[PDB]
RNA sequence: AAGUUGGGCACUCUAAGUUGACUGCCGGUGACAAACCGGAGGAAGGUGGGGAUGACGUCAAAUCAUCAUGCCCCUUAUGAUUUGGGCUACACACGUGCUACAAUGGACAAUACAAAGGGCAGCGAAACCGCGAGGUCAAGCAAAUCCCAUAAAGUUGUUCUCAGUUCGGAUUGUAGUCUGCAACUCGACUACAUGAAGCUGGAAUCGCUAGUAAUCGUAGAUCAGCAUGCUACGGUGAAUACGUUC
RNA sequence: AGAACCUUACCAAAUCUUGACAUCCUUUGACAACUCUAGAGAUAGAGCCUUCCCCUUCGGGGGACAAAGUGACAGGUGGUG
């Protein structure tokens, strides 16, 4: 019920591997259609190479990696007509969280190497370093949204 | 010996099995009572419409109500019941020997 | 809108059957026994004030209860009709044995009566409003609740066709409780068919 | 359409088996749609009717591998 | 046209493979159940009417 | 802006197909500046009283109905272009009306 | 005949035409290759014996000249058949309205 | 010492046992992990049991029937739950407060007719 | 050998006849005005989930081809009876789906876990004989037991290496398998061949709020034979709702 | 919710008009109730199970098959929702 008021969220189950809530909201994304198995799999051998590219254990790595993700100032749509209708507002918690996995995801999809095995992990050490792909569409937000400041 | 009770209603299979256990126990009998078949039910699916429309139809089901009566201890007294046809309405009994 | 007829929710539920045979083998032929002698009753009594009837089956002697609101017309003259009945619907199938009838009190009350001789009020086209009017008054008069009654097509014997209803007391056609009776009656008046339902309650 | 019984039309074979004989008659009004083509059956010339019009056709010495309907057009197509 | 082809159903074909079904009282053959051997039609309409016998409505 | 023309009882000619995309196809092609729709052409004959033409066009938000009950089916359709024009620009001065001059805190 | 190498030996011979998924049976059944042959595999006294059950098989392009005549004789003949040769038909009774559009 | 409680979800029953031992489940007379797939789920599957801290005491032996495995699996956490309220029965506050001994909530939903497959409409062309 | 057999273990499970969830029960400050908000109490909580049921009425909405009948028309035919066509035709144009355009895949080996429903000469096992579609008889049975029937996705291992390549398999000749008087118009598979479009799709547009989208296979009604449709079935299962201004 | 034939309503052929169906019916002529021949094939020509039950006493009526009949009638997925 969107009009009554607000939808209770409901909660989720860690992981057991990493102890973490953040690492089986990474699997609920990348489970293509429902394989929960086949994917994973492919994240537990998508942070091993993590795990070989830099001493660090990944947990730590993950959540330094998305914070290279998650932006601060997003757009919302206002219908004012013949205005810019492009409100530069700022993002909820929960938003926040979610929009630096959506990020993280579909542009490791998009890479030269075909296995996930190694998609997902070269662009997470990018965004570990604050470089790559998934990194740079947060700065083109923080182009985009930071240019028109006329509506804050 | 496996009397075989199966009927469409179920308030009428349930009181002719009140019958049978009935009428075995004032004989010498020593009577397993009625224990519940799993219904075989059948789902008939026509559509509502005279002439055209699907997407909009009504489903029909009909459901028969299995029971078995057994008895071990054949004596001639029991088959009194056995002979005697009680309520023909609408139940059928597959008598087995 | 499109009210689906109120004995449909209820067979079952709160009514029970028409028909109360069973045979899991050679279930079609024999259930078409049936409706021969649905047609064929309904043939020769000719609004013999027969409401609906029954057919039970056991050991091939199959039984028929008739309801007949006009008791002993179907009888005849002490067992006459009933049995010059037999001689011909115990030749239509085998054995047709134990053929009987019981009687019904409020004659015009139950639905098939009361939708059969309001629509036989029609083929001497007269004045089809006080014939709704009729069965509306005469209804909780002799002890009903609820009366709803209606006719549809080339009302009045104009060209348009206009569905005319007259009600009043509770008829409450969703609650699963009760105990609706409707009826649809053809009659004809030589300028297409009539139809007309009734809904009467306790 | 088994191995078992290739599958002749059989009110067709008794009509030509007279015609093999002697001097062959070059025409056999007939339907012969069901029937295949085995060497029993050169140099005859069948009408099969089509629906339409009965269509002569005389068979030749590679027409063994097929069977007698599938010459005589029903379509009527050319149009476009 | 309805009855013409009611007496061709009735009689025995030449074929086992013509094996032609209809309904007793409906005219169309094209929805028949052959448990029932009734049109859709009639056998939505006698069983709202119950002359067929235990056929529940609905709603499992 | 297609024409699925079809006709109840009555056989359409192709004077008819190029009658309706003059007037009812082109008048309606300079509104609607971003078009890809399907028009609805019946004409139900009656015997015992006239013809009548339905012309159906469906757009994004909302659809365009008129009708005729006329048995001319050349000057009808003279009056479902009428009908026509009128309510397109019932449905622009409803969305025109952004110019609105509201400003900002 | 004409096969390249660098690859497995079970997916090489399909290269040419007439072979599909039987160099992993029936070309595996005469010759004793392995399946991981790659170019180095000195297929050369194995090439005489794949050479030998080869020579059976009218696959290396001469099936393709009895594959073409097959449809010359059968418009010769101008069966129906033979005339969605050379009409763009479905040839093996198919539905010729809208998808139909490999025959053209 | 056998503690038997039953367990359902999602159209697959699962009764239990508790032989007193350490932690060590024998689903359908064979190892757990040649029998639930993939090793993730049985650390959530070890829940009910966390809040009690019984790992070293008992071990199961579950007979499991129908549906799958996240259908076999979150039924005998639900299963051993009904069978650790009588092994520790003042210890129901602590399943109750934390997932497992609540119930078998849903299962899949009925196809209406009319209509693709369970709520999802076909789709139609014109708006 | 699982006979799930001996006993009956009847205990659990399952299969069927019935007891229970309603703002009953508290606290809010909230004033009594019902609600709402937050607890506990049971397995369940706020019309629990879903189905059936669709008010007065709107659209001369749709069927005189399920039927039924006012009027009109036909009667060596506008009614009949047959095998032979056609309803399957095509330079095309929109609907609705199926399979895809892959290395969260493909090919081969192993190894699990369902539910629902059917079986009136019908389902037909285990054996064989065939590369296979399948043929020969008996084993059981008019069925909680016998059969259709080993669900599949999964999981485990070996592989190809990122190309229109081991991606898929359309289309054409070879098997004549099976059903049926008979598969040419005009079927259904599999057998070796052949391997086409197709590298995730523009403007636009549709479905969907949890066991739901998504996917995976299994059933049944029709039916001699024949679904990528329909209707039911379970397996696995996300994401997201700040908000009413458009 | 099953177009190879049938379905099938459509077309081309081959031949039928009390009609493949129903009803009064009259003589109830009382099965041409089965095979060969000719045939796209229905149909046509012969070989033919001349009857079937009761209850009188005479050979009728009831169920008896329909070869012929019309006072009649039938048949229309013909038309207009």
């Amino acid at each position: 019920m969107p009009r009554k008021g607000s939808v209770p969220k409901r909660d989720v189950l860690p992981d057991p591997i990493h102890n973490s809530k953040l690492v089986t909201k990474l699997i609920n994304k990348i489970m293509l259609d429902g394989k929960r198995g086949t994917a994973q799999r492919i994240l537990y051998s998508a942070f091993d190479l993590v795990e070989q590219r830099s001493g660090r254990d990944a947990l730590e790595v993950f959540e330094e990696a998305i914070n290279n993700i998650m932006p601060v100032l997003e757009v919302k749509a206002r219908r004012v007509g013949g205005s810019n209708y492009q409100v530069p507002v700022e993002v909820r918690p929960e938003r926040r969280t979610t929009l630096g996995l959506r990020w993280l995801v579909n542009y490791a999809r998009l890479r030269g190497e075909k296995t996930m095995e190694d998609r997902l992990a070269n662009e997470i050490l990018d965004a570990a370093n604050n470089t790559g792909g998934a990194v740079k569409k947060r700065e083109d937000t923080h182009k985009m949204a930071e240019a028109n400041k006329a509506f804050a | 010996i496996r009397i075989r009770l199966k009927a469409y209603d179920h308030r009428v299979i349930d009181q002719s099995a009140e019958k049978i256990v009935e009428t075995a126990k004032r004989s010498g009998a020593d009577v397993s009572g009625p224990i519940p078949l799993p219904t075989e039910k059948s789902v008939y699916t026509i559509i509502r419409a005279v002439h055209k429309y699907k997407d909009s139809r009504e489903q029909f089901e009909q459901r028969t109500h299995k029971r078995l009566i057994d008895i071990v201890n054949p004596t001639p007294k029991t088959v009194d019941a056995l002979m005697g046809l009680n309520l023909p309405s609408g139940v059928d009994i597959e008598i087995k020997l | 809108g499109q009210k689906i007829n109120p004995i449909g929710l209820r067979v079952g539920i709160i009514r029970d059957w028409e028909a109360k045979w069973y045979a899991e083998k050679d279930f079609a032929s024999l259930l078409h026994e049936d409706l021969k002698i649905r047609k064929f009753i309904d043939n020769e009594l000719k609004e013999a004030s027969v409401s609906h009837v029954e057919i039970e089956r056991a050991a091939n002697r199959i039984n028929i209860a008739i309801h007949t609101g006009k008791p002993g017309m179907v009888i005849g003259k002490g067992g006459s009709e009933i049995e010059k009945l037999r001689n011909k619907l115990n030749a239509l199938t085998d054995k047709k044995v134990h053929i009987n009838v019981i009687e019904i009190k409020k004659v015009d009350l139950d639905a098939r009566l009361v939708a059969e001789n309001i629509a036989r009020q029609l083929e001497n086209r007269a004045s089809f409003r006080r014939v709704q009017k009729q069965a509306i008054t005469r209804a909780m008069k002799l002890g009903a609740k609820g009366i709803k009654t209606q006719v549809s097509g080339r009302l009045g014997g104009a060209d348009i066709a206009r569905a005319e209803q007259y009600s009043e007391g509770t008829v409450p056609l969703h609650t699963l409780r009760a105990d609706i009776d409707y009826a649809h009656a053809e009659a004809d008046t030589t300028y297409g068919k009539l139809g007309v339902k009734v809904w009467i309650y306790r | 359409s088994i191995k078992k019984g290739p599958f002749v039309d059989e009110h067709l074979m008794k009509k030509v088996e007279a015609q093999e004989g002697s001097e062959k008659k070059q025409v056999i009004k007939t339907w012969s749609r069901r029937s295949t083509i085995f060497p029993n059956f050169i140099g005859h010339t069948f009408a099969v009717y089509d629906g339409r019009k009965h269509v002569p056709v005389y068979v030749t010495e590679d027409m063994v591998g097929h069977k007698l309907g599938e010459f005589a057009p029903t379509r009527t197509f050319k149009g476009h | 046209a309805k009855t013409s082809m009611v007496a061709k159903q009735q009689k025995k074909q030449k074929y086992a493979v013509r094996e032609y079904t209809r309904c007793e009282r409906c005219g169309r053959p094209h929805s028949v159940y052959r448990k029932f051997k009734l049109c859709r039609i009639c056998f939505r309409e006698l069983a709202y009417k119950g002359q067929i016998p235990g056929v529940r409505k609905a709603s499992w | 802006i297609r024409f699925e023309i079809h006709g109840d009882n009555l056989t359409i000619t192709d004077a008819i197909r190029n009658y309706i995309e003059e007037k009812i196809g082109k008048l309606e092609r300079y509104f609607n500046d971003v078009p890809n729709a399907v028009a609805h052409v019946k004409v139900k004959t009656y015997s015992n009283s006239a013809t009548k033409i339905e012309v159906t066009i469906p757009l994004k938000n909302v659809t365009l109905r008129a009708e005729e009950r006329n048995d001319d089916l050349y000057a009808g359709i003279d009056l479902i272009n009428n009908k026509l024009e009128r309510q397109v620009r019932k449905y622009k001065t409803r969305i025109n009306r952004k110019s609105r001059d509201r400003g900002d805190q | 005949v004409d096969i390249p190498r660098e690859k497995r030996v079970v997916i090489s011979l399909t290269y040419i035409y007439g072979i599909g998924t039987s160099t992993a049976q029936k070309i595996l059944e005469e010759a004793n290759v392995s399946a991981d042959t790659r170019v180095k595999d000195l297929t050369d006294d194995e090439l005489g014996r794949i050479r030998e059950v080869v020579d059976g098989y009218k696959v290396e392009g001469d099936l393709r000249r009895e594959t073409n005549l097959n449809i010359k004789r059968l418009m010769e003949i101008s069966s129906y058949r033979g005339i969605r040769h050379r009409r763009g038909l479905p040839v093996r009774g198919q539905k010729t309205k809208n998808n139909a559009r490999t025959r053209k | 010492v056998e503690y038997r409680g039953t367990g359902r979800r999602k159209n697959s029953v699962a009764r239990v046992r508790l032989v007193p031992g350490e932690g060590n489940i024998t689903v359908n007379n064979r190892d757990v992990r040649e029998y639930l797939p993939f090793e993730s789920l049985i650390l959530d599957l070890n829940q009910p049991f966390d809040v009690t801290e019984t790992k070293g005491n008992y071990d199961v032996l579950v007979n499991v029937h129908g549906g799958g495995f996240t259908g076999q699996a979150q039924a005998i956490r639900h299963g051993i739950a009904r069978a650790l309220l009588e092994a520790d029965p003042e210890y129901r506050g602590s399943l109750k407060r934390a997932g497992l001994l609540t119930r078998d909530p849903r299962m899949k939903e009925r196809k209406k007719p009319g209509l693709k497959a369970a709520r999802r409409s076909p789709q139609f062309s014109k708006r």
